[PDB]
RNA sequence: AACGUGUCGCGAUGGAUGACUUGGCUUCCUAUUUCGUUGAAGAACGCAGCAAAGUGCGAUAAGUGGUAUCAAUUGCAGAAAUUGCCCAAUCUUUGAAC
RNA sequence: GUGUAGCCCUCCCGAUGUAGACGUGGCGUGGGGGUGAGGACGAAGCCGAUGGCGCGAGCCUCGGAUGGACCCGCCUCUAG
RNA sequence: GGGGUGCCCCCACCCGUCUUGAAACACGGACCAAGGAGUCAAACAGACGCGCAAGGGAGGAGUAUUGUGACAACUCUUUUCUCGUACUGAAAGGGAGGUGUGAUACACCCGUGGCGUGCGCAAUUUUUUGCCCAACACCG
RNA sequence: UAGGGCUGGUGCAGGCGUGGCGGAAUUCAAUUGCAAAGCAAACCCGUUGCUGAACAUUACAACCCUUCAUGUGAGUAUUGAGCCAAAGAAGGUGUCAGCCCAUUACAGCCACGGAGCCUACGCGCCUCCUCAAGAGAGUAGCACUGUUUGGGAAUGCAGUGUCAAGCCGGCAGGUAUUUGUCUGCCAAGGUUAAAUAUAGAGUAGGAAGACCGAUAGCGAACAAGUAGCGUGAGCGAAAGUUUGAAAAGUACUUUGGAAAGAGAGUGACAUAGAACCUGAAA
């Protein structure tokens, strides 16, 4: 609203807060990026240190939907069950079954400690996340 | 002063803004509630037209 | 609800919104730090500053 | 004092870290004492890596839905601060907490990322076009 | 310009509810405006026959029984013309808001 | 739970009674009313300009 | 149908009115007397007419219709009229929704347009 | 349950009983001694609240107790004064509901009777000066 | 002394302000909706009882014909139709102009 | 009970300032949503050796041997 | 007490501006009325308000309505898209819990990796100790 | 046997269109300065009670006092009684109007309707009609030059030169070359509704607005693309007729050549007297 702004404060100051000196003219320092290597390095190098330069091989026509595939850990693994099945899963009994592709993940990582053994459909896995499962009582079903 | 800030791309060069000496390049969405009850509208004569057709 | 979609009332903060009620009930009470004696008013012939005269 | 605080000054607690500073306080506690209350000026929000917690008694200004079913149904309770203001005036056998800070996403961009020794997020627009070899990128170490 | 704003759902749902819970005062309904001095309770509740009313008439012995006339009488007196220029911009005549009755359809 | 007495559009008196919906007990938010209210008002807006 | 809620639209069909349009708008109410022989509540007023004012400052008079100025949307009556400087007697106009009917001219046309107006049953 | 504490909050700063002309906040509530919009004084706010009014030359009592306080229509009791009433019994009677506010109902009370005195005087005069008069025109009110 | 200066009451000069608004601007919708050699768009000259501009019309020239409505037009004449809509017609010199 | 016509009563310490920053239940203008009034026994506008209030932006009363039909207080929204 | 007009004693360089420095022999300045200059859009950041929270939020569309109707309401195998819960390498690719015991190892799961400084609470006695939240430093 | 109203002919129905007509209830009762006004402090009492600081035989009208004459426009205002509402809607009428006027509806009624469109591809009759090969050649491709694209050892196109294959074909598969597989398609001829635009267009109509309010808003609220300017292409204003409810727009006497002045008169008001509301500052 404008009834906030500054300008309504600033009625009858004459200057509006840039000062009699140096005064508020129309693009010093010239207009967007310009300059960035010369009168403006410092503030480049100091913020944007890697701003000018090349990296790296190309990839022509990237088709995004190739690569993706989202991750899920084996601690998240309780917000995906029931809200009942969990807390009474043992070791040798009837025990829950998670699809993550019907979940919209992909890959299943081993970070933390499993809370509740199950039978996991998935991917890919890692190496970590399958021992972990393993040694619980659970198991890891490959899918494609 | 510039401080610390993103460095900007905001992509907006070419005479898009309508003028004294511009025509522009805009579109606006005003007619969205219009357009809603117009198609719903010819969709209830097609179906009253091609009774008992699905 | 049955009409919009997963929604519930929203829980109070305060359990009990009287609040003027828990200051002065006998619990709160109890532990208040008791009241200390006041001095007199002061009356007229304002006090004396010179301690040598 | 806490309670005339802004928001971002009122940073959340998790579950998690609730159960594991009661556990470590409550298992040096004398024979016939009772666990303390925990109280925390701000909002409690639940924790899936742990799921499995003792009975716990919380004091906060605010409980997630997922919170209080998972404490409730341990066999805790949740509390309000007038109730809290009327078991225990004076704040005996209580426990007072804090949330996070440390880990926003706005404490990371403190700083210049060129200089020496920084190790600062640097304000990216654009990915791509911030990219630099191994090799010309600055100092990691500054005594 | 942007002339439209958008608004969570959940903060649109609170809203109605907090709005609902403070028509059940009556310290709240009066201090807001309206007359309700002759109801009986709050919050008012009457049976479902006013649904078959066809006569204005019977509308209005409704309203005088059940004592919601006072209020309708209030912005009765308070119609009068706008001052300023919206009396040029079809927005000649200005009154105060009454009560509002509840139906469990547009019927 | 409270109960409300219904009453009849003929005469003074009482033809019923109903249980007090949980919807009257809920908070009372006048900031979140005020501030809902502000935007939801500028829904209704006409755009005007000059040539 | 002149009136709508633009304002600016209905002041303009108003007083841009052609002149068959005019006539509908200047109509007075009939007397009690016609009322109840007619179940008419009111006509479209013409020359050779019988109104009595009811407002204004020829309150009470009565006179025969002799001109009916849409124009200027007024009507002129015999005896209603006022002197100027050097004694010529004028007609001063009065507006139609002032006065009422007393006595109506009749003809052909005009039973055909009581007959269509009249309220009955069957 | 919504506590007074509450309710004022919601009020303090709009309402149709509020009264801010010149600067000065003074309160038209009916059920308010002396008119201050300071709460304890807002008697339509109060759960039990008491005020002092004249009806015709006695001392009227109007009364809220805490029952019956979603019922507009009997909320609200009135109560005619014996003629001549000492404050003293009135400032009992407004103590057996407010108690912290005895010492304001006397003073009111007080008032009111030095009011009543004084109406009766003025009319008084103002008929005597009447009979001595001659007037144009006099309107009568038809009966029924 | 006069000239000159100042205050109050009244009067000149000037056209601000307020209240008015058949105008403008902006957005949305609906059609048996899209000109011309069967001579268009534009341009010129004329036509009324009194008629300069503007409006309408074209030597059938502020209009002829049909239809609905139902007594006016109006500054003065003059008579004893007017208004809305539209099929049938008239349509001066030019202009793509042949 | 930050902020007032400050809830009230005592006591102590500072008070100037260009460029500049910030605060104010700080003043004023056109229009929207609410609430409460005023007007032919005279609205807006205009005039003044008309006084009163506020540190101030300003607000209010009085008179008109002025005017002839609309307009304002309070809470919020908005800006050519 | 206020207001108006004189008078006496005393005091008192012309405003706005650039400038180290203006009463300046530095520039703009005859008078009055009405106009007259930090606005709108889009990307990002920080402070402050509000809702929900390991999740948050849609858009476009659709379903039901002369009614304050270009408003408001509804749209859930767990949204159909987006931001986030995981990062790293140029890339092929890979991807993070603790304690104890041994030299994709084995066994357990009420749990801060350790040390230092650390609000408050708990326990002793006219002081000392325990748990330490948030935050910071050092070593794995 | 059956069809085709889009084979043709000849007839017969309804809708779309245009114009008009039709809806309730007070000009109720009390004045012409001053009671056509009030009080009885939430609601009720109240359909009831009580009156006058503008009248001491009338207040007010300009240095003070006395005397004599002059002065209040139009009831949509106030008060008390009613009535209508499937209609409360917002325009007009000498002040603020549901009941003075015009309007406000089909939960409708009439006239005209040549062609066209829609309806068991509407419905009868007569006529007619019906039920082994190949696949686009100055083309595609290639070279040079130019341009264009995010297209990068060359995305599309143009000029000239050169110029195919089809008994193991051709084009595409985003890093150049040669060779071998796999996948998808089959250029070099043509037609085609709907969902989309109207960023200084038109013909008829509607809905409006947190917009501007006569130095604003279009240049133009008015005989405005006009008056006026320039050899010409072109440029381009100012200006609300806003007196009054109604012209009732000042007869007549007198001075003056006239213009006008002094009286008189109309109007509630003429310091509302004619480009006439209000009428500021310098
Ligand atoms: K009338
Ligand atoms: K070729
Ligand atoms: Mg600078
Ligand atoms: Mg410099
Ligand atoms: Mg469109
Ligand atoms: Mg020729
Ligand atoms: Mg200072
Ligand atoms: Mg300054
Ligand atoms: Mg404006
Ligand atoms: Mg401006
Ligand atoms: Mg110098
Ligand atoms: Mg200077
Ligand atoms: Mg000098
Ligand atoms: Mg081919
Ligand atoms: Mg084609
Ligand atoms: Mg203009
Ligand atoms: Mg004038
Ligand atoms: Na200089
Ligand atoms: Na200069
Ligand atoms: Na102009």
């Amino acid at each position: 609203p404008t009834r906030f702004k500054k300008t309504r404060h600033q009625r009858g100051s004459t200057f509006c807060g840039y000062g009699r000196v140096g005064k508020h003219r129309k693009h010093p320092s010239g207009r967007g990026n310009a300059g960035g290597e010369h009168h403006h390095r410092i503030n480049f190098r100091k913020y944007h240190p890697g701003y000018f330069g090349k990296c790296g091989m190309n990839h022509y026509h990237k088709k995004k939907n190739t690569t993706w595939k989202p991750t899920i850990n084996l601690d998240n693994l309780t917000k995906l069950m029931a809200k009942d099945e969990a807390m009474k899963a043992k070791k040798g009994e009837a025990l829950p079954v998670i699809d993550l592709l019907a979940n919209g993940y992909s890959k299943l990582l081993g970070n933390g400690h499993l809370q509740a053994p199950c039978i996991v459909k998935a991917r890919w896995v890692s190496k970590l996340a399958d021992k972990k499962i393993r040694k619980a009582g659970g198991a890891v079903v490959l899918q494609a | 002063p510039k401080g610390n800030n993103a460095i900007p791309h905001v992509h907006q060069r070419k005479h898009w803004n309508p003028c004294s000496s511009q025509k522009g390049n805009v579109k606006v969405f005003f007619n969205q509630p219009a357009q809603k009850q117009r198609r719903r509208r010819l969709r209830l004569l097609k179906a009253k037209k091609i009774f008992p057709r699905p | 609800s049955t009409v919009k979609s997963g929604f519930m009332l929203p829980a109070p903060m305060l359990t009990s919104t009287d609040v003027t009620r828990i200051m002065q009930s006998e619990e709160v009470r109890r532990v208040l730090k008791p009241k200390k004696l006041q001095p007199k008013r002061p009356s007229r012939y304002r006090q004396p500053t010179n301690g040598i005269r | 004092k806490r309670l005339l605080k802004s928001r971002n000054n009122r940073a959340p607690i998790s579950l998690s870290r609730i159960a594991v500073c009661m556990r470590r306080r409550t298992v040096w506690l004398k024979k016939g004492k009772k666990s303390p209350i925990a109280v925390i000026v701000g909002d409690v929000l639940d924790d899936v890596r742990m799921t499995r917690i003792p009975a716990l008694r919380i004091c906060a200004l605010r409980f997630s839905k997922s919170a209080r079913e998972r404490i409730t149904g341990a066999g805790g309770e949740c509390l309000t601060f007038d109730q809290l203001a009327m078991m225990a005036p004076t704040g005996k056998n209580t426990m007072l907490l804090r949330g996070r800070k440390s880990g926003r996403e706005s404490v990371k961009h403190f700083g210049a990322a060129g200089v020496p020794g920084s190790h600062a997020k640097p304000h990216v627009s654009s990915r791509g076009k911030e990219r630099q070899r191994s090799s010309k990128r600055r100092h990691a170490f500054r005594h | 310009r942007r002339w439209h704003r958008k608004i969570n759902l959940h903060q649109k749902r609170f809203a109605v509810v907090s709005a609902l819970a403070a028509s059940s005062l009556p310290a709240l309904v009066m201090s807001r405006g309206h007359k309700i001095e002759n109801v009986a309770e709050v919050p008012l509740v009457v049976e479902d026959g006013v649904r078959a009313y066809e006569k204005t008439k019977e509308a209005m012995t409704f309203l005088k029984t059940v004592g919601a006339i006072d209020d309708v009488n209030r912005v009765n007196d308070s119609r009068q013309i706008r001052a300023g220029r919206g009396k040029m911009r079809n927005r000649r005549y200005v009154a105060r808001r009454g009560p509002m009755l509840v139906m469990p359809d547009n019927k | 739970r409270p109960s409300v007495s219904v009453y009849s559009a003929s005469e003074d008196k009482v033809v019923g009674t109903c249980s007090l919906p949980a919807v009257f007990t809920a908070p009372i938010r006048h900031d979140v009313v005020q501030f809902v209210h502000t935007n939801m008002a500028k829904n209704s807006r006409q755009p005007y300009a000059v040539n | 149908g002149i009136k709508c809620r633009n304002r600016r639209k209905a002041r303009r069909a108003h007083f841009q009115a052609p002149s068959h349009v005019r006539r509908i708008l200047m109509s007075a109410p009939l007397s009690k007397e016609l009322r109840a022989k007619y179940n008419v509540r009111s006509m479209p007023v013409r020359k050779d007419d019988e109104v009595r004012v009811k407002r204004g400052k020829f309150k009470g008079r009565e006179g025969r219709v002799t001109a009916c100025y849409r124009l200027k949307w007024v009507i002129h009556i015999d005896k209603v009229s006022c002197e100027k400087a050097n004694g010529t007697t004028v007609p001063v106009g009065v507006h139609t929704s002032n006065v009422e009917i007393t006595k109506l001219k009749l003809n052909t046309r005009r039973k055909a347009i009581l007959e269509r107006k009249d309220r009955s049953t069957k | 349950t919504h506590s007074t504490d509450l309710q004022w909050l919601l009020v303090r700063q709009n309402s149709k009983f509020l009264q801010k002309r010149n600067g000065i906040r003074l309160s038209s509530d009916p059920f308010n001694n002396n008119a201050n919009w300071t709460k304890r004084q807002s008697g339509f706010l109060n759960t039990k609240a008491a005020v002092i009014k004249t009806k015709g030359d006695r001392i009227l009592l109007t009364t809220k107790s805490g029952d019956t306080n979603n019922k507009p229509k009997l909320m609200y009791k009135k109560t005619v004064m014996e003629p001549g009433v000492k404050s003293s019994v009135v400032k009992r009677a407004v103590a057996d509901i407010r108690p912290d506010l005895a010492k304001m109902a006397y003073r009111r009370a007080r008032k009111m009777a030095c009011t009543i005195t004084r109406m009766k005087k003025v009319c008084a005069a103002r008929k005597e000066r009447s009979s001595k008069m001659h007037f144009h025109r006099k309107t009568v009110r038809p009966k029924r």
